[PDB]
DNA sequence: CGTGTCAGAGTGTCACGGATGC
DNA sequence: GCATCCGTGAGTCGAGG
RNA sequence: CUCGA
């Protein structure tokens, strides 16, 4: 039907990063705010999409402790965000 | 060959560029438009810079 | 003029066999983007339609190979090959171009480099670009001559990034999160901060056609309510610019050399002169001269 | 008075010259051109009176020229006869609401023809829904209203020019032969003295090859030709001789490839040419070949086709004009001059009208139908064969529909105000298919040719790429059913003006001379000199005899358009201004309130009546009922007809529709009255703006070159505010992992947001909404695997779950604002058919109410434009003596450049009109006012009056009512004899040094206000392949630093800032997210990078078989994040 | 080439329709023309630059 | 990646540099799809070829998470980087 | 899938230079 | 050896389809 | 296609 380089077919757009910018610079500075233990396992289960027992072999650690830290260290983030006054 | 390209006869620099494989030394205004450097003029020179 | 050509085959040490190909690269889809409608049905680049004719004789010929078709076929088929790549590289060139629907002749890829729409001109030696606007342009005889007005709904949106930085600051705002949806909202404490970010951060106005370096001059800006810009009346000669409906584009200068560059080379009140023949160009015009 | 005849308000004009012809009706050019394509009866009666012997429509033309259809052998047959129509499917403002067409089914008769079965089947066969032309003029294609454009084209004909060789400077001849369809053929003569002939384009033979072709001895040749020694030099230098040689030689010339037989050769030669399938001249083309030869010139028009004796008095026409002939008869035929035709002259360029453009889509409609019939016929068996078998109408209504679908003809109509329309329907293009490319349009197509007088408009014409292109019908003009346009004459038979008036079209007016409408005439009808202002032939313009004298103009304001018409004191503007004048008036705005101008022309009237956007009585009756929404007449009869108002209706281009009652309660109405008027309409004239009271002087340098300076007033009473209606849309999908739904729940958005939605997610009637308001809440579900690795974590520190749905909401755009009027909702639950996908679609109508603004752009009628540059308050502005402020100051500079001294004549005029005079009586008449009507001599404030263009007043009487204007309420005239004022600086108080002119001019409000053209952005969308930013503000794109802009940089030597904008603010995919954290951060702008454009360039020439590669100061090739593998 | 016959009406006096008809020949192709001109001259700019 | 870099060199592109480039051959003449949207092998838009529709995303749908970042899938040959190569990896027809 | 009369495109630029060609 | 013919170029920016 | 400087 329809060809790109004929006119009357709308060119394809992107939309800026604005918003996935700034959430990303909170994300850091409220990990900064972080044991370097809790640190280290949220950036190996979000950054790094490993799994529960992957992140245990990796950091020699039991089961159950990255279970454990990763419950803690997502509540530690929202108490640092809330008090910046991020919105749920 | 990359100020000519752009100025006419887009081809027909692009075909005696590619036989007499010539090298562009980025040294031009033109040139450094496109690349994304600083012009070598005005506040672009090393002079300055 | 033949030494010309085969000169430089032999010193580059590049053969002159590469002019014959025996295969073809294809371009990465995204250059060539397949996009749907909104009517369920698609669209795609003619490149793709140049690809698809390229593999559809090439594939064909693979079979008249096999069966051993007679030679009458496997050579018409194989001109067809040479046209098929002649029509992705450059269709047009030799006799009548390959049509879509519609008698309309398809976009090669040289097509994508060749004049004001191809990739040089179109999108190498101009670019559009971000923290930028426009607006009619109301002249304004109280403004200085380095000074002028431009609407505070373009000036929020200009700065944005800056308005967001002082409203956390002053503590307006929670976060940066929160302060961008104040600009978006324009909440009341915008106005005030606003004020505070133009301050002596000079912006460029612009006026196509864009004729001499004067075209594009510095001022340092001024809040002013409307919508219209408010330029001074004494670069009116730089621009050509008459107010019977004209627009000008703003350009916000971010790094501290860009505004440098501004303060001191782009000023209007550093540019009286005409470059061309060294006569001034801001002075008295119209009502002006008739006045004095 | 003005224009007594529908009962329209009473303007009074200065007119000296009785007008003989009123004007025609401005919509018949669209009206009956669609009125003989469908063979209506007021089509019929109008031809029968004509003279006429059995008229056909074009619909019957197209079946009586399809029909038969047979096979090779004969032994089956289609025919098709009684074109007919039902009622209409919908009426037209359903169509306008529910996004359909406006058309009625066609039904035609048709049946078998077997001569082997001795008995046939005829029924009434479907064809196909026709598209119907409103009573407006326009079709409605989708729910939108456009016009079918009339085309200029090269008539069909024999066409002879006169070319300079570049080489050897000698007079070349050259002649075209095109067809209203097929094959062209055009003989030349070189600059070797030789003769040839292309045919369809192909390679050039020599011409003798042609007449060997078709039969011609070589000697019969030499006997024809014999008097030039040009011809006797073509059959000596031809190649081949024979008649089976040199039909062959043309066979491998024209379809290369083929074998060439003796009669394959001898069948396209005749089917190419003569016969009537693939060649034909049309009842015009050959018309205009048998006064070009001057052969057949009395023989009635029964030959649709070419014929082998036209090829060699055409040949014959060639050979006598290269050698100086002035002069020749064709054997057999009536004399004719030979000389080179203009091809700018309006009778050899053809004017093809609403009907013929879609008559020409329904035959190549028929004709891909009429190919499905042939095939249909052979493969089906001969005794279950029925009309409706043979019949597929795909490949019909898929042919009108991609006419009016896609057509440089078929045009999104102009509806800024009623003029616009008019206008757009009476436009002349000769742009689009079968015309000329815009590339190809040089400048003698474009300018203004002698025989354009009173059939195209001198004036009214786009200054942007499309000037001349584009022209407007003159006011008195019609097109003849030929194709030419015809303008009316007053014959004049020995010096005595006949009230007996003629049609003659562009070629006939040559044959006579005609005089100036504004000539000096007896009561009886003789010219007051012997010598007078004659027109000519070939634009010469001269005196001549009073007993030379064939006809006259109608009126004064006959070569003019509706619009141009208009202007008053035109002939006091220049064309260039006068150009702008009528253009702009086109784009004016519908106001709140309208009021229709003081200083008129007469054509404020007639123009809004045959425009169309006022309600005007069918029939004469009594008012019964009256309201906002509609008007009930009571008939003398007994019979009730209703008039619906047309109310807040958004226009094609934003503007506000809106009709409004006349009459009251009670009121005897006439037939053809106005009842009611809708946009830019006052008491049923052309309100195109309002009456400001103007002082000409500069004032502190607001008003600087084309600036104005505008009272509050116009803020503080509406008087220049304006409605706006724009259209927001959203649908609702099936997507890969569910279906986009519109609900009030919106993930993550407070109950504040969504306060002025209702319990569906749309935003509830009577809301005012500013940018960013959420008009209809849509949710899509997203998937997982398509998570941000911050977003799912930013998705853990929350602990929403089942959130897997983002927000796709409907929102306003920036610079949006206004009241929602309306809402319209479709779902596919309720049997409204949207496209398949799609469960749920809703628009929703905003309404601005739009005050004058700093920088909204206006302008007079005389191409007097400006953006308002302050807008005082009213204590600021120069008062007169009684305290009344001004409304508007010009400024004096812009006067005396562009030669429109119209609105100074106007502003006179206009006082005159607002104040009223009374001339002194006693003592007799004075010697200024003798000419002026008696109605003239007493004026009321408030009055109103009309000067014609070409006629109106003169400077004589002008003058003569600035010395006489009434006082005011107090008994002061404020006015003086010269036009100027005494008026008062209203910041300091000081009385100005010098009297001001002081008036009333008429001041539009133009579609070019600040609200729209104002934009601005710090990032947003990036265009996916070239990663820059968007153009255009409705897609919130950036401006565009073009390729001249960065010579500016370079010359200031500003190197950082060209770095800067080709980086960091443009397409560097990584610097612009940095710098905008560098900025929020506080931080310093980082270092640019690489555009991301300057990446795709060289996987573009790499797609091209050239290796380029990136070097570095060593030598040693760098990658850019890609590696390569095999 | 000047028409044989001049505009003796001034714009003040007020032209015939024969005299506005033969004036508007010059100032249409007065417009055309200042297309045309002004893109050989950005044409030629461009070449210089 | 810096800016600074002296020369650009162009020069013909050896045929035995086009498979160089290319990450594998466009056999088939079919694009897509037009139901699921997803582009058919060997294709002038194969996954196996010229990278993901989506990130991490392969064309069996066995692999759709982050872990197996650099994953050559067995069952469809589709690399698992971002969407960001399909603006980059080159293909080519091999002629008869 | 198998296939057995034949039905057939757009047309108003031009200046200028140099390789192309009888 | 030269007339022919092919291929090159022909302002910038903006709004709505 | 249509228009604005
Ligand atoms: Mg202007
Ligand atoms: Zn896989």
């Amino acid at each position: 039907v329809g060809s790109t380089d004929q006119s009357g077919t709308p060119e394809q757009s992107t939309p800026d990063e604005v918003n996935a910018a700034l959430d990303r610079l909170l994300i850091a500075d409220a990990l900064a705010q972080l044991s370097a233990e809790h640190r280290a396992v949220i950036q190996r289960s979000y950054y790094r999409g490993w799994s529960t027992a992957q992140i245990a072999t990796d950091l020699g650690i039991a089961e159950g402790t990255v279970k454990s830290r990763l419950h803690y260290a997502v509540r530690a983030l929202r108490l640092t965000l809330q008090e910046l006054g991020v919105t749920r | 060959w990359l100020s000519a390209a752009s100025f006419q006869e887009t081809t027909r620099v692009l075909t005696d560029a590619a036989i007499n494989c010539r090298s562009d030394k980025l040294n031009g205004l033109k040139e450094n438009v496109i690349i994304g450097k600083l012009i070598p003029a005005g506040t672009g020179i090393n002079r300055y810079r | 003029k033949r030494l010309k050509v085969v000169a430089a085959f032999q010193q580059s040490g590049n053969s002159p066999m590469g002019m014959v190909l025996d295969a073809v690269p294809v371009i990465p889809p995204e250059l060539r983007p397949m996009v749907q409608l909104d009517g369920g049905r698609f669209a795609t680049s003619d490149l793709n339609d140049l690809y698809r004719r390229v593999i559809n004789r090439n594939n064909r010929l693979k079979r008249l190979i096999d069966l051993g078709a007679p030679e009458i076929i496997v050579n018409n088929e194989k001109r067809m090959l040479q046209e098929s790549v002649d029509a992705l590289f450059d269709n047009g060139r030799r006799g009548r171009p390959v049509t879509g629907p519609g008698n309309r002749p398809l976009k090669s890829l040289s097509d994508l480099l060749k004049g004001k729409q191809g990739r040089f001109r179109q999108n190498l030696l101009g670019k559009r670009v971000d923290y930028s606007g426009r607006s009619v342009i109301v002249v304004g005889p109280q403004l200085k001559l380095h000074q002028c007005g431009l609407p505070k709904l373009m000036a929020l949106e200009l700065f944005k990034p800056f308005v967001m930085k002082r409203l956390v600051d002053l503590n307006h705002a929670q976060n940066i999160k929160s302060a961008k949806r104040m600009v978006e909202r324009q909440r009341p404490q915008v106005w005030d901060v606003l004020e505070e970010v133009i301050a002596e951060h000079p912006v460029l106005l612009n006026r196509a056609p864009t004729l001499h370096r004067l075209g594009i001059q510095a001022f340092e800006p001024m809040l002013v309510e409307g919508k219209a810009i408010q330029l001074h009346p004494l670069v009116c000669e730089a621009f050509n610019a008459d107010f019977d409906g004209d627009q000008m584009a703003v350009h916000l200068p971010l790094s501290a050399e860009a505004q440098a560059e501004a303060r001191i080379l782009m000023l209007s009140s550093n540019n009286i002169l005409s470059p061309a023949s060294g006569r001034p160009l801001a002075m008295p015009r119209l009502d002006m001269v008739t006045g004095l | 008075s003005n224009n007594s005849v529908p009962g329209a308000p009473n303007r009074v004009s200065f007119a000296k010259l009785r007008e003989p012809l009123e004007v025609p009706g401005l919509l018949d050019v669209q009206t009956d051109s669609f009125e003989w394509l469908i063979g209506s009866p007021r089509w019929r009666e109008s031809a029968a009176e004509r003279g006429d012997v059995n008229p056909v429509g074009g619909l019957e033309e197209v079946l009586y020229e399809l029909s038969p259809i047979e096979d090779f052998s004969g032994s089956m047959s289609l025919s098709f006869s009684d074109p007919r129509f039902d009622d209409v499917k919908a009426p037209v403002d359903e169509c306008k609401d529910k996004d359909m067409t406006y058309a009625a089914p066609l039904f035609v008769t048709a049946e078998f023809i077997n001569n082997n079965t001795g008995e046939i089947k005829s029924q009434t066969v479907f064809m196909g829904d026709f598209p119907m032309m409103t009573e407006k003029g326009t079709f409605i294609i989708n729910g939108t209203e456009r016009v079918v454009v009339s085309q200029l084209v090269r008539s069909p004909g024999v066409y002879f020019d006169e070319t300079i060789d570049k080489s050897t400077d000698k007079t070349l001849h050259s002649v075209k032969v095109i067809p209203s369809r097929g094959a062209w053929l055009e003989f030349d003569v070189d600059k070797r003295d030789t003769v040839g002939v292309r045919i369809d384009r192909k390679r050039r033979q020599p011409v003798t090859v042609l007449l060997k072709a078709l039969g011609w001895t070589s000697e019969q040749i030499v006997e024809r030709f014999g008097f030039s020694e040009i011809m006797r030099s073509t059959l000596e230098k031809d190649n081949t001789v024979g008649t089976d040689e040199a039909l062959l030689d043309i066979y491998r010339k024209l379809r290369p490839g083929e074998p060439p037989t003796k009669e394959s050769a001898q069948t396209l030669l005749e089917n190419l040419f003569f016969k009537e399938k693939r060649y034909d001249l049309a009842r015009v083309g050959r018309y205009k070949v048998n006064k070009k030869l001057g052969l057949h010139v009395g023989e009635p028009i029964t030959s649709s086709t070419l014929t082998e004796e036209d090829v060699v008095a055409t040949i014959e026409y060639l050979v006598r004009l290269h050698e100086g002939q002035t002069t020749m008869t064709v054997p057999g035929g009536v004399e004719v001059p030979v000389e080179t035709d203009d091809i700018d002259h309006f009778g050899n360029r053809r004017l093809r009208t609403v009907g013929e453009l879609i008559q020409n889509q329904i035959r190549v409609g028929m004709s891909r139908m009429e190919r499905v019939v042939r095939e249909r016929m052979t493969t089906q068996d001969v005794e279950a064969i029925t009309p409706q078998t043979l019949i597929n109408i795909r490949p019909v209504v898929a042919a009108i529909k991609e006419f009016f679908g896609t057509s440089q003809l078929s045009q999104f109509m102009d509806q800024n105000n009623p003029l616009s329309g008019l206008t757009h329907k009476r436009r002349l293009s000769a742009l689009g298919p079968g015309g000329l490319s815009r590339e190809r349009a040089g400048l003698e197509v474009r300018d203004v040719h002698p025989s354009h007088y009173g059939r195209m408009c001198p004036i009214e014409t786009p200054e942007g790429p499309n000037i001349g292109l584009i022209g407007s019908l003159s006011v008195y003009a019609r097109v003849n059913p030929f194709g030419f346009i015809e303008t009316p004459y007053r014959k004049v038979v020995d010096g005595v003006v006949s009230d007996e008036i003629v049609y003659l079209t562009a070629d006939e007016e040559d044959r006579h001379v005609v005089a100036q409408a504004n000539s000096p005439i007896d009561a009886d009808g003789r010219f007051v000199e012997p010598r007078v202002l004659v027109r000519r032939k070939a634009g010469e313009v001269e005196y001549v005899p009073s007993s030379e004298v064939d006809y006259m103009d109608v009126s004064p304001r006959q070569m003019v358009s509706v619009a141009t018409a208009m202007i008053p004191f035109l002939e006091h503007d220049d064309a260039n201004r006068a150009l702008m004048g009528a253009n702009m008036q086109r784009q004016a705005v519908p106001l709140v309130r309208s009021e229709a101008p003081l200083v008129g022309t007469g054509m404020e009237l007639r123009a809004a009546i045959d425009a169309g956007d006022v309600v005007v009585a069918e029939e004469s009756g009594v008012i019964e009922e009256v309201s906002a929404d509609y008007i009930t007449v009571m008939h003398d009869n007994g019979t009730r007809r209703t008039y619906r108002m047309r109310k807040f209706a958004r226009s094609n281009h934003g503007t506000c529709a809106n009709q409004c009652p006349i009459v009251d309660a009670g009121d005897r109405v006439e037939a053809g009255q106005v009842i009611a008027d809708g946009p830019c309409t006052d008491d049923g004239e052309m309100a195109l703006g309002k009456n400001l009271l103007v002082a000409i002087m500069p004032w502190e340098g607001h008003n600087y070159e084309d600036a104005i300076i505008l009272s509050n007033r116009l803020v503080e009473e509406d008087v220049l505010t304006s409605i706006h209606i724009e259209e927001h849309e959203i649908d609702a999908r099936d997507t890969k992992l569910g279906a986009e739904e519109i609900t009030r729940d919106i993930p993550n958005i407070s109950d504040e947001v969504l306060a002025d939605l209702d319990e569906r997610g749309i935003v509830r009637i009577g809301a005012e909404v500013r940018d960013g308001d959420i008009l209809v809440g849509k949710v899509t579900p997203k998937g997982e695997t398509e998570l941000t690795p911050e977003e799912r974590l930013l998705r853990a520190i929350f602990g929403e779950k089942a959130r897997e749905v983002r927000d796709t909401s409907l929102k306003v755009p920036h610079g949006e604002s206004g009241k929602v009027i309306g809402i319209r909702v479709f779902s596919r639950e309720d049997e409204d058919e949207l496209p398949a996908g799609v469960n749920e679609l809703v628009r929703v109508y905003v309404a601005q109410k739009r005050k004058i603004s700093d920088g909204d752009k206006l302008a007079g009628r005389h191409g007097n434009k400006g953006v308002i540059g302050k807008i005082l308050p009213v204590e600021d502005m120069p008062f007169l003596a009684d305290g009344t402020p001004v409304d508007i100051i010009l400024n004096t500079h812009g006067v005396p450049r562009r030669m429109n001294i119209g609105q100074i004549l106007e502003t006179h005029l206009g006082w005159c009109a607002h104040s009223g005079w009374k001339v002194d009586a006693a003592k007799g008449v004075p010697d200024w006012a003798a000419r002026l009507p008696d109605e003239l001599l007493e004026a009321q404030p408030n009055a109103i009056v009309s000067t014609p263009v070409f006629d109106g007043a003169q400077e004589a009487e002008l003058q003569g009512l600035l010395s006489c204007t009434l006082p005011n309420r107090d008994g002061d005239v404020l006015v003086d004899a010269d036009g100027k004022a005494m008026l008062f600086d209203g910041r300091s108080g000081e009385p100005f040094p010098y009297p001001v002119t002081v008036g009333y001019m008429y001041i539009m409000k133009l579609h070019h206000l600040v609200d729209d053209k104002i934009h601005a952005r710090s990032t947003g969308p990036y265009s996916m392949i070239t990663q820059q930013p968007l153009g255009g503000k409705a897609q919130f794109g950036g401006q565009r630093f073009g390729e001249m802009e960065c010579w500016a940089m370079q010359a200031y030597g500003a190197a950082y800032t060209l770095q800067e904008l080709l980086t960091i603010k443009s397409d560097d995919t990584v610097g612009r997210v940095k710098v905008y954290e560098a900025i929020v951060k506080g931080e310093n702008i980082p270092e640019p990078g690489i555009p991301e454009s300057f990446k795709v360039l060289l996987k573009e020439l790499q797609s091209l078989c050239l290796n380029v590669e990136v070097l570095s100061s060593d030598g040693a090739a760098i990658e850019l994040r890609e590696g390569e593998d095999e | 080439e000047f028409i044989p016959r001049p505009v003796k009406s001034s714009f003040r006096e007020g032209l015939t329709v024969l005299e506005y008809f033969i004036n508007t020949h010059g100032a249409r192709k007065g417009l055309a023309d200042t297309a045309l001109r002004t893109a050989d001259s950005g044409y030629l700019t461009r070449r210089l630059v | 990646d810096v800016n600074f870099f002296d020369e650009l060199r162009i020069g013909l592109a050896t045929a035995e540099d086009i498979r160089q480039w290319s990450y594998g051959e466009v056999k088939k003449p079919e694009t897509i799809n037009y139901r699921t949207l997803k582009p058919e092998k060997d294709g002038l838009f194969c996954e196996k070829i010229f990278g993901p529709t989506r990130d991490w995303e392969c064309y069996c749908g066995k692999y759709k998470r982050v872990r197996f970042k650099g994953i050559i899938c067995e069952r469809c040959g589709v690399e698992v980087t971002r969407a960001k190569v399909r603006r980059e990896r080159m293909g080519h027809i091999e002629l008869a």
